[PDB]
């Protein structure tokens, strides 16, 4: 079995702890958290080196942490808009 | 190809 850099150890406790922080109701935490989950796993899966299986695993958690991180945002927006 | 992931992350900020 193999190593996982830094960039991509950062990219999962980061987005470990946005899960933490989503399901515990701070959602502005959570947000900023997620988005910069993502900002590392983009930044392993173009410019670190990996297999297939690799880069598709980072894809999919990609996908579903901007997902959440959008509904966040929008969550967030209309939170603001009562004021 | 990222790039519609790289394009919704840029959006986000």
């Amino acid at each position: 079995m193999s190593s996982t850099s830094p960039n991509l150890q950062k990219a999962i406790d980061l987005a470990s702890k946005a899960a933490q922080e989503d399901k515990a109701g701070n959602y502005e935490e959570a947000l900023q958290l997620y988005q910069h989950a993502v900002q590392y796993f983009l930044h392993v899966v173009k410019y670190e080196a990996q297999g297939d299986k690799a880069k598709q695993s980072i894809r999919a958690k990609c996908t579903e942490y901007l997902d959440r991180a959008e509904k966040l945002k929008e969550y967030l927006k209309n939170k603001e808009k009562k004021a | 190809d990222f790039d519609d992931l790289s394009r919704r992350f840029e959006e986000l900020k």
